[PDB]
């Protein structure tokens, strides 16, 4: 058997209390500070470079000539109402699900509403080049380009602002791995592919492109709609030419050829609540209801193997070689080795870390008037992300019914994949009671790994994880 | 003995086309092995649904079926023979190579003898299918265009049977709906090119492909039979309000049978034809296993224990091939090379579709071909497959760099009112200008066949990248020593420059016509549920421009996938000067899909 590890429970004594913060990993630690004047110089210098990105709460105010849809004719409005009549009949011929379980089926509709109602919905990095795409409350996408390999000077970077009439209720966003620049955006109207030009990202090349006299852009919003498939999640292929798309309402993966714009359907009972492709390899994670599957893309089978999950929600990340896969649901992270002999057996389990809803006792020194705040941490996981170097995992939580601050902390683990697999916690990143929406690492950072954290207030903040390399 | 280097070649020829001819005939058989059970299920279903209901004797459902079918056995045999004949004459018009017509003349004058045989066989057999379905039910149909109607004249003191002569309403309905079946089936096949095989873009297993095909064919047959049926019954129903001023309810009861029979015929043709597409576009494998094997499908149990005795099994296999009088074949790649160098475009498209399975998913076939280059052999099969890719970029380039003025001078050195009516009526009905440029048509003839070249581009880049991804060094220093990154990038840069040129040159000819804003008749298309799976992975596309994107988004992706893995080992010294600037745009990521 493989056991339940509580390694998270030891290091809770590092979680920065009260007006303390944690500003980055340094010399393999996450020690806490009230004040940035007291940081180690190596981390203070990085924090003078790593500008905090404040996103606008604005609506893209519609101009006159913006490409409005050809307002659907009296017969297309008849066709929409007639298909909604056929589908509401098919919703009566779907066998009614057990509404005895309403108290664990009203969460996802409110998880969706909570996504659409935030200042930041989704943020997505390109996996090699330093491009950050971020969707705001009003379905405006801001793309930030960052040329400098150590991020000096960033205080006036104006983002390329992508908006279109069918960019409404964005659910998920992923960059194409290989170039030319392409951003996939999942919305209520299907999927938008922004096929993007370099001169709208390098203003310098907008002096030397022949279109400069015309000022026009070749950056164009193409669309991959299949009727009555709502894309709730999306992931690109390990070669950039295909896109795998998931729906909570459809019992299929929708896999597109992005070159010839052709859809294919792969049968997936329990729908898709998560999709994640292996960043170098022919392997796809698909989660749906309470099962996950790992598919062999050379055959489109999963060797009949279904991995069990605790909640209807799942979050997951491969490592930067794609050898290993982390999958989190409930109080837990399952760590699977995909790439071994084990792929005939559908991948093998290596470790199970357990983020229970544990407790601090605040160690009350003699200030005998101060409120004895009972902090609780861990519990139900909200997102995981693995570093490109494969050495770190960043983990954020939902609000446990004991603790008001439970999403203001990001738990950091160090991972080693050879000569034996292991996980070791390092501590908790926190800024002063800002609650976290999302986490991601930044591509091709030299000094260890660079973590980006998006907060519910509209800010993205940076946290360098300075690796003590050896000489 | 020795065998001569030419006798070993001759053995490999007489093995290669034999295995291909055995595969072609087995694959042809496999379509009918699946189509005939589906036909028999439908013929049984229709023989139940159009039986009169039995009186309350406990005769079993099977004993009713055996008594309707038992009177009709010769017609069921003729019907099956007609479905075999329309499968053979369909397979005899199937291709992988596409032809574009430069005008509405060639779309009928370039129809080679098999297409004329397919047209004539459909024109004769589809009406005979409809007649057989009208012959199953105990309501006697007639093909007499007239009927004797014996009414009893009660004006005499003996009530005389008086016979006066009516026109057979149901014969004219049958003739009009036979024309409706033949014309719609043939128009669709020659307007959508449903004889050019659509290759599946993912390796999804054939049972799931056939399950999807049967569901898509069901709805597409349901709406196409419905439109033919309702338009025919409405136009003909207006004729009864004009001529006879009366609407006989027997017309509706004939019409509801007619729809179920036109539906069956359309579904049967679509299911026959799309089973050939699924079975011939299925990836083959070209290995020493698939070609040297005897099909001895019985010994499956003994594999487990033999692993520990390798060298004595090799000596016993050598003693066995001597007893087989087989040459050894040391080149394990030769049957894939002969697929790539194949003058059959189906075998070449399957060869590149196996080189694409090698390059991504088949590490032991890669490590064999890598070692084929460190074994220092006279000409290794990687360089021979690179040559058929160099050849195929040149064979495309020489058909794109051909000047417009050659085609427009050809238009200067080479009925009528009916044709101008047909074109003006087709432009109106179709939402297409059937109004052509020769230069834009032959750029489309070159580009619309490129699916071999798009897979050789995907494969050589995937093979190069599938050295560096292993933490391997031997294959990487061999790939550089044979200049394989250079030979993958130089012709690919040159033909991408030509396609970033020809998209501009033809851009000035592409009016954003305020009707080419294609509302692709959304009334008829969505009042049907003709949510078509988008036409055949390139059908006849209405312009050149979508083909330029299809080539550029493969090429510019596969360049990035090589440079963002190996572009820091490639020195610009190893490129022509004209390509050193181009190499740095592609290394820096300073490029897009459209200029």
């Amino acid at each position: 058997m493989i056991e339940e590890h509580n390694c998270f429970e030891e290091f809770i004594n590092t979680a920065a209390i009260g007006e303390q913060q944690v500003y980055g990993e340094y010399k393999s630690k996450l020690d806490s500070f009230t004040d940035e004047s007291k940081l180690p110089y190596e981390l203070l210098l990085e924090r003078k470079n790593l500008v905090e990105l404040k996103i606008s709460d604005e609506e893209y105010k519609k101009s006159e000539s913006a490409l409005k849809t050809p307002n659907p004719t009296l017969l297309q409005k008849f066709q929409i109402n007639f298909y909604q009549t056929i589908e509401s009949i098919n919703q009566v011929f779907k066998p009614s699900s057990s509404s005895s379980n309403q108290s664990s089926s009203s969460s996802s509709s409110n998880e969706d509403d909570s996504l659409q109602n935030k200042k930041i919905k989704v943020m997505s990095w390109h996996p090699q080049h330093r491009l950050l795409a971020v969707c705001n409350k009003n379905d405006v996408i801001y793309i930030y380009y960052f040329p400098n390999q150590d991020m000096y000077g960033m205080g006036n970077v104006r983002p390329l602002t992508l908006w279109f009439e069918l960019q409404s209720k964005v659910y998920d966003i992923q960059w194409k791995p290989f170039l030319p620049y392409t951003l996939a955006v999942a919305c209520e109207n299907g999927i938008i592919l922004w096929e993007i030009d370099i001169s709208d990202l390098k203003v310098e090349l907008k002096r030397t492109s022949p279109n400069y006299r015309i000022n026009q852009s070749s950056t164009c919003a193409n669309i991959l709609n299949y009727p009555y498939f709502l894309s709730n999640t999306i992931t690109w292929s390990s070669n950039g030419l295909q896109l795998a798309c998931g729906s909570t309402n459809h019992s299929s993966i929708l896999l597109w050829d992005v070159v010839s714009r052709v859809p294919t359907f792969i049968p997936r009972y329990n729908g898709n609540s998560l999709l994640v492709w292996s960043p170098k390899n022919d392997y796809l994670l698909s989660c749906g209801g309470k099962t996950c599957r790992i598919f062999d893309i050379s055959k489109w089978d999963y060797n009949n193997k279904e991995w069990p999950m605790l909640t209807n929600y799942q979050t997951g990340s491969w490592n930067g070689k794609g050898e290993y896969l982390a999958v989190a649901s409930g109080d837990r992270i399952q760590f699977i080795q995909c790439i071994n002999r084990a792929f005939e057996s559908g991948g093998e389990l290596m470790y199970v870390e357990k983020t229970s809803t544990y407790r601090l006792q605040n160690v009350g020194g003699s200030g005998g008037g101060s409120s004895s705040s009972e902090l609780f941490l861990g519990g139900h996981i909200k997102k995981i992300a693995w570093s490109p170097d494969s050495q770190r995992l960043a983990v954020i939580f939902y609000l446990n019914s004991k603790s008001r601050n439970n999403d203001t902390y990001c738990a950091i683990y160090k991972i080693k994949t050879y000569p034996k697999f292991s996980v070791t916690p390092r501590g908790f990143i926190r800024s002063k009671d800002q609650s976290i929406q999302s986490v991601s690492f930044v591509p091709n950072y030299k000094k260890g790994s660079l973590l980006s954290i998006a907060y519910n207030d509209g800010t993205i903040k940076f946290f360098p994880l300075l690796y003590q390399y050896k000489q | 003995q020795y065998f001569e280097k030419q006798q070993i070649a001759d053995y490999i020829d007489k093995t290669f086309e034999k295995k291909i001819k055995e595969w072609k005939t087995w694959t042809f058989s496999s379509v009918f092995i699946i189509f005939l059970p589906l036909l028999l299920f439908q013929m049984l279903f229709l023989s139940f649904m159009f039986s009169p209901s039995p009186k309350s004797t406990s005769t079993s459902m099977i004993s009713v079926i055996l008594r309707t079918t038992g009177n009709h056995i010769f017609g069921i045999i003729l019907y099956v023979i007609g479905q075999l004949i329309l499968g053979a004459s369909y397979h005899s018009i199937c291709s992988v190579y596409r032809q574009v017509p430069a005008s509405f003349k060639e779309q009928f004058t370039v129809l080679s003898i098999p297409h004329l045989i397919f047209i004539t066989l459909n024109t004769l057999i589809q009406p005979l299918f409809l007649y057989f379905f009208f012959s199953i039910p105990l309501n006697k149909f007639s093909l007499s265009s007239i009927i004797e109607v014996c009414y009893q004249d009660f004006s005499e003191t003996i009530p005389v049977a008086k016979c006066e002569l009516e026109y057979n309403l149901f014969f004219y309905l049958f003739v009009l709906s036979c024309i409706g079946l033949v014309c719609s089936g043939l128009f669709r096949i020659y307007s959508n090119q449903e004889f050019v095989y659509s290759f599946p873009k993912a390796n999804i297993p054939t049972f799931i492909q056939i399950k999807s095909m049967l569901y898509n064919n069901f709805w597409i047959s349901f709406y196409t039979s419905f439109y033919l049926f309702f338009l025919g019954s409405f136009l003909l129903g207006i004729l009864f309000l004009i001529l006879f001023k009366t609407f006989t309810i027997q017309i509706l009861i004939f019409s509801i049978k007619l729809w179920c029979f036109t539906f069956a015929i359309i579904f049967q043709n679509l299911t026959r034809n799309r089973l050939f597409e699924i079975y011939f576009t299925r990836g083959l494998r070209f290995t020493l296993e698939t070609f040297n094997s005897v099909t001895f499908d019985s010994s499956n149990s003994q594999q487990q224990q033999q692993q520990q005795q390798q060298p004595q099994q090799q000596q016993q296999q050598q003693q066995q091939t001597l007893f087989d009088n087989k040459p050894i074949i040391e080149n394990g790649s030769i049957f894939l090379l002969k697929a790539i160098y194949s003058c059959d475009p189906l075998i070449q498209a399957l060869g590149w579709k196996d080189f694409l399975h090698l390059s991504k998913y088949s590490q032991p076939r890669r490590t064999y071909l890598y070692r084929e280059m460190s074994e220092l052999l006279d000409q290794p099969s990687i360089l021979k497959i690179i040559r058929q890719y160099e050849d195929q970029i040149n064979d495309l380039s020489l058909k794109l760099s051909c000047p417009r003025e050659y085609y427009e001078s050809l238009n200067s050195g080479n009925g009528n009112n009916i044709e101008k009516i047909i074109k003006k009526t087709l432009n109106f009905i179709s939402g297409v200008k059937f109004d052509y440029n020769l230069y834009e048509c032959e750029i489309r003839q070159a580009l619309s066949n490129t699916q071999s070249i798009l897979w050789s581009i995907e494969s050589i880049g995937s093979l190069i990248v599938s050295a560096q991804i292993n933490d391997d060094r031997e294959t990487m220093e061999l790939l550089h020593r044979y200049q394989i990154p250079q030979k993958f990038l130089i012709p690919l840069f040159q033909i991408l420059a030509l396609i970033d040129q020809l998209e501009k040159d033809l851009s000035h000819q592409i009016e954003l016509d305020k009707f080419t804003i294609n509302r692709d008749y959304y009334f008829l298309k969505s009042f049907s549920n003709l949510i078509e799976p988008p036409l055949n992975c390139l059908g006849i596309l209405k312009t050149s421009r979508p083909h330029f994107r299809i080539f550029k988004l493969v090429g510019k992706n596969m360049i990035s996938q090589v440079l963002e893995t190996i572009g820091h080992q490639i020195s610009d010294i190893s490129f022509p000067y004209d390509l050193r600037t181009t190499l740095n745009s592609y290394r820096n990521g300073e490029f897009s899909i459209y200029q």
